[PDB]
């Protein structure tokens, strides 16, 4: 198996009452926290509000980036949740406006049913109009198709005896291969061969595959065609991507509202996750804010861990959090609290026990005495180089010895800067 | 069977000088 | 089998030289002194080799002229081939089609290996005999081969295809041939006559092959159509995040059949102590991930200012990077140390030194830098080759120091010339009188 | 003839056992750093490290730039080297780092040198020959096909394999107007000729005279290419009608970062190929001039790119003293340069002149101006240099050659020279017009 | 060469009788075609009453 700084967490550890418990689901304390994820949680499963924000303050090593991951493993994999940092939306080749309205876009999702026709087998004959004598393995049928299909067809080099598989929904056309009736024609061909594909030629079947309304408005704004050239050509002709015009958002509204009348389709919000906002300059922050008051806007959380700072991109507008103040009256305020001795110990312990690794409890105390007097990131990364110290002597149990060898190995920030100020040299 | 001559000689020899040319040789 | 290659400045050293149980030696493949930063160095390649943790950063600091560069390309050199490591500048990401996170995000993807194993079918032997037969003005023909091997020997007779393919590389009767059933591929393994033996043992065989690929051009292939071309001519711009976010599942799945094996690497940034703090930012979040590899930063600074902010901070990094990273510290060198460096600096580059020449050097590299005698040295030997004697002495080694400056004396020489020179405020004096 | 500020340098004036003469190749003075760069030139020539880097320093119209264009001299047109100044790596296109490793990699050549084995002439006749089949069959058979072939004192008929047929068939080879094949690779190039040219009256079709000597030739074919070449032709596509050409054709190319990928191929490849004995790399020389302009991350990324294993030489020139390194404000540095980078190099000092070597300077810049000049008007030139400057001095010779021939004169003497020096300023003057003047000047 | 003011004259097979005047004010004089003459002017026919223009590098003959 594979670790990273998480997968120990595996939920809020909520019950039906919402209370939390002291330790449920890779979490400690933090229970106000919990609770008011919980309850957002349900405020967007009730999929009725539209823009709600809030955003989680805390000191670092607190659990924001943790919190967030709970919410949207809690969630569950059907609601889409797009996570994302503030130095992303400093683009390239379109603004940082169209990107955030990209990311809003992309982070709510729709879930449509669709039917697909499907032909399939071998090929008896092709004539130019193209008609196309398809047979299966019971039955036989003709077929006339497009000129579009038929290049298409001529580009995959198909001949008679050869097992085709075409989709009448899209027009993709793909050849199987050679039909096992033709297996003795040389003794090392190399064409591969398969059996006729069983039941009738004609096929329907009913998917319910899902998307985002980005995908839908890309899907338009600009094409990822296929097998055509005429497309191949036209999607190759624009490589860069652009910024889309509302009108293009306002059909695609249009078009998905009809489709979910029509009682074929239904309507999933999803979560949009920013960690680090204090790197979002001042155009950003009311940009979002404008956003903020739509119809269609999804549940957006910030994160951020900074005191009464200055707003980026201004002189002297200092905000708590570097978040401006018109943007937090909008906001609703998730406090974080700092952890203790005892919770840092069981949180070392969960680390050491995901990782397969036997701690004893002498190195177990000596290691949150450490994280207590230099930082719990440190204590929580120092227990690898443990277990691999500990290997080399051919054993399997952390030592006293492993971890002073660990302390005398590598450095925290603190003792580095110390060593870095009293130095002569830089 | 060659109808005339070593058949691939013979397309040697059209293209030494060319069709018109072959034509107005004699 | 040994790429292009020159005496390079880490030419000398093939991985970190440790024991069985990480301990380092005083002095072996290359590396000498620095023990601490060798063992910290040996049990991060043990944890890279683990394959099991991800996401670890980790950093290098000191003075200039330590070896924490050097520390790098043995570690690189010791975990070896197949594993990727991607090394890279600080001032790399820095980009105008590429936005700052977008080139990060490849930097990281770029040092994941992916494995896949195919098994494939061969028939291979001496050829000794082949008909063909065209017919002009038809479109088909008509082909068979006779092919022995010190076994068997059979016949066969081919396709449409098989013939053309034969054809455009021309294949006789005292050649040497491999075919690939699946691919139709020629390979020619030469001329038995008319200096390679015939083959032997049946006329067909099995084998497999390892298609090894990074994660990133697996991201950049699934991007666009053309995307295939950005393999090489290097131009792709912002790939949507769905598609890293469908690929990173893909490999999952197929990890998880059995299909394909992945391989983290290591990402190395030289210089990182130049970077905008959205990059800091970024890293920080993006260290977290599951399909993140080792990475290890190196850097010389004091407490400087963090580009993109005006305040100071230790080693110019921020304090929320610093807290989810681990330091490995490197010290000055001694004077025997500096002796033994110089000493194989020298026999790396084929230079004979005399005892009281590298003594010189050794006191030279004392008072200056030590980067200073070893590029001394080179010169110091074309000198004494000009001189037709092939051994390098103390007058060509005092030669090289008064022909080739120092920063000391070049400074020194500044200060009290200042007028011939361009001072911060362009006033010069070209004029003698 | 045109003279523009050189081309009466001609190597460094050097001698055995790396001594310069006071006097030679057009130089004159500075023999320390011509021994210097002697012995960089000497390393070049030996063509077995990587990444050695120089900085020569000195004051302004000291000889910086022509000891590097010395160097270049004696180094020889076949290795590469390749100019730069520090302004030229800032590129609208493509980020400043690709452009330094485009450059970087520029320096490096390969020679590639092959010999051709070659029957080329005039076709006297082409018969196939029939023989006995080699299976059951009822039919001509040809086992050998016989080619005459006649050129100037030679001629010489072949057999040669039947299978080549095809080749002639699809070169429109006729008989007796031209030919040229190559030996062990077979097929044939179809390259008429002067002997039927007047025969006829008027054709489109262009002839070419008798080849010369025997009709077998052994040639020798050697050639250079930097790597950049290489990288680029690889990346870039060729071809006619494909979509991607019509692609590249409607899209004005510009430059793109390329890939290491596509590097390290090239790499492999060439490695390969000089593992043969057929290639051979040639390192050169980066010569950079007013590195004081380049910024700080160009620096940097310099520190990274010296240390990989195909760098080339690079040297660098500047004229600084203590100065704010470009793209910061703290760091106050020798020369504009990093301490860090200023620890990778070796410094060349570079001294100013003396009266009578700025004397010499003047009377060898006239002589290769074709002027004449009496001592007379050389020693009222040579003050004039060590008052305002040397390169004034260079400057005005040519308006007072000029107001010489004006005259209906041949030697330039005192007036021409006083003439001038009214006519045209140095700059202390114009800097003492604008201080004493209060009209926008 | 200029002046093509030509009336040709084409009638063995595979349009033989390959000849065509050439007319100016102080000169006029028969030239007579081969193959790839002929095959050159049949593209960008030439009505026989046309000035027209053609060079001895074995190039391209120009309508004028
Ligand atoms: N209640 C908790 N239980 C277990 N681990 C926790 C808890 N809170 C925080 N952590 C750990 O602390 C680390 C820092 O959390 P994260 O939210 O990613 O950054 P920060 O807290 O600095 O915003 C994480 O790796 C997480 O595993
Ligand atoms: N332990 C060592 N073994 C061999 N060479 C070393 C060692 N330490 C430093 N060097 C040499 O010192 C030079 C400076 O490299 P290094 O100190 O790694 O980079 P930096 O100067 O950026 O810290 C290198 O050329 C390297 O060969
Ligand atoms: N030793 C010398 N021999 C010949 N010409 C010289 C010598 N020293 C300087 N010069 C002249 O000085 C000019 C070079 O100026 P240079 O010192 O390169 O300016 P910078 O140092 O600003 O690049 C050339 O035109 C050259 O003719
Ligand atoms: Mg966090
Ligand atoms: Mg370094
Ligand atoms: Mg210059």
């Amino acid at each position: 198996t594979r670790t990273a700084a998480h997968t120990h967490i595996k939920g809020l550890g909520l019950d039906e009452s919402g209370v939390a418990k002291r330790v449920e689901g890779g979490f400690v304390g933090q229970i106000e926290a919990r609770e008011a994820c919980g309850v957002i949680v349900d405020l967007i499963k009730a999929k009725k509000m539209s823009g709600r924000a809030i955003l989680l303050a805390g000191g670092p090593s607190t659990g924001k980036t943790a919190l967030a991951l709970a919410i949207s493993q809690e969630l569950g994999p059907k609601v889409p949740f797009c996570p994302l940092v503030g130095s992303e939306l400093y683009s390239v080749e379109v603004k940082k406006t169209e990107t955030l309205m990209e990311n809003f876009r992309r982070a709510i999702g729709l879930r449509i049913k669709e039917t697909k026709e499907v032909y399939e087998g071998e090929v008896t004959e092709l004539t130019p109009e193209v008609i196309v004598g398809l047979k299966s393995a019971k039955g036989t049928k003709t077929l006339r198709l497009d000129p579009t299909i038929y290049e298409s067809i001529q580009r995959e080099k198909v001949s008679i005896g050869d097992v085709i598989y075409i989709e009448a929904n899209t027009g993709a056309v793909k050849r199987v291969g050679r039909s096992d009736a033709y297996a003795t024609e040389f003794d090392l061909e190399t064409e591969e061969y398969v059996p006729l594909p069983k039941g009738e030629v004609h096929k329907k079947k009913e998917i319910v595959q899902d998307v985002t309304l980005h995908d839908l408005d890309v899907a338009n704004a600009r094409p990822q065609g296929g097998q055509d050239v005429i497309s191949m050509m036209g999607q190759l002709l624009k490589p860069k991507k652009t910024e889309i015009t509302e009108k293009l958002r306002q059909e695609v509204n249009k078009v998905v509202a009809k489709y979910i009348d029509q009682g074929v389709a239904e309507l999933i919000p999803g979560v949009l996750f920013i960690d680090e906002v204090n790197m979002l300059d001042i155009e950003i922050f009311t940009y979002l804010n404008k956003a903020l008051e739509s119809n269609i806007a999804p549940v957006v959380v910030l994160a951020s861990n900074r005191g009464m700072t200055t707003v980026r991109g201004t002189e002297d507008v200092i905000s708590p959090h570097g978040v401006p103040p018109d943007l937090i009256d909008r906001l609703l305020i998730v406090r974080t609290l700092p952890y203790d001795k005892d919770e840092i110990r069981t949180i070392i312990e969960r680390r050491a026990t995901v990782e397969r690794l036997q701690v004893e409890s002498s190195a177990l105390d000596l290691l949150a005495t450490m994280g207590t007097e230099t930082s719990l990131r440190y204590a929580l990364q120092l227990l690898a180089p443990c277990g691999i110290l500990a290997q080399t002597s051919n054993r399997k149990e952390i030592v006293v010895n492993d971890v002073n060898e660990a302390k005398l190995l590598f450095l925290d920030a603190k003792r580095s800067t110390k060593i870095l100020e009293t130095s002569a040299n830089y | 069977d060659f109808p005339n001559a070593p058949p691939n000689l013979k397309d040697f020899n059209t293209n030494l000088f060319g069709d018109r040319w072959s034509y107005t040789n004699g | 089998l040994k790429s292009l290659s020159l005496i390079a400045a880490h030419s000398h050293i093939t991985g970190l030289g440790l024991d069985e149980n990480l301990q380092p030696r005083p002095t072996s493949e290359g590396m000498v002194g620095q023990l601490q930063a060798r063992r910290a160095a040996g049990v991060i390649l043990k944890m890279v080799q683990n394959g099991t943790i991800a996401g670890r950063a980790v950093l290098v600091a000191g003075p200039p002229s330590t070896g924490k560069t050097a520390l790098a390309m043995g570690v690189s050199q010791s975990l070896g081939k197949d594993v990727p490591f991607t090394a890279i500048a600080g001032s790399e990401i820095f980009s105008l089609e590429l936005s700052k996170t977008e080139a990060l995000t490849q930097a990281f993807r770029k040092s994941i290996g992916i494995k896949i194993k195919e098994e494939t079918e061969l028939i291979e032997g001496e050829v000794v005999e082949i008909q063909i037969d065209r017919s002009i003005t038809g479109g088909h023909k008509q082909g068979k081969l006779t092919i022995k091997t010190t076994d068997m020997e059979t016949i066969y007779e081919l396709g449409n295809k098989m013939i053309d393919g034969l054809t455009k590389e021309k294949v006789l009767a005292g050649d040497v041939i491999s075919i690939d059933k699946a691919s139709g591929k020629i390979t020619k393994l030469g001329r038995s006559f008319a200096f390679v033996q015939c083959p032997e043992g049946e006329l067909q065989k099995r084998k497999t092959v390892v298609h090894t690929v990074s994660l990133h051009e697996i991201d950049v292939i699934n991007s666009r159509t053309q995307g295939f071309l950005a393999l090489f001519t290097g131009d792709t711009g912002e790939i949507r995040s769905e598609v890293r976010d469908q690929i990173n599942t893909k490999v999952a799945e197929w990890k998880e059949e059995g299909k394909a094996e992945i391989v983290p690497g290591v990402l190395f940034i030289d210089e990182v102590h130049m970077l905008d703090i959205e990059c800091f930012s970024f890293i920080n979040r993006a260290l977290e991930d599951e399909f993140a590899p080792i990475v290890m930063m190196a850097t010389n600074r004091g407490v400087s200012k963090t580009r993109g902010t005006n305040y100071k901070s230790p080693h110019g990094l921020p304090l929320d990077l610093l807290d989810r990273s681990i330091i490995i510290t490197t010290k000055s060198y001694n004077e025997q140390e500096i002796k033994t460096i110089l000493s194989i600096r020298a026999q790396e580059e084929e230079v004979e030194l005399s005892s009281d020449a590298l003594d010189l050097l050794t006191k030279t590299g004392v008072e200056t830098s030590l980067r200073y005698s070893s590029n001394l040295i080179s010169v110091a030997q074309q000198i004494a080759m000009k001189r037709k004697n092939n051994t390098v002495e103390v007058e060509d080694v005092k030669r090289a120091y008064l022909l080739f400056l120092d920063s000391a004396r070049s400074v020194k020489y500044v200060q009290e010339n200042e007028s011939q020179y361009i001072d911060d405020q362009g006033n010069v004096q070209i004029s003698i009188a």
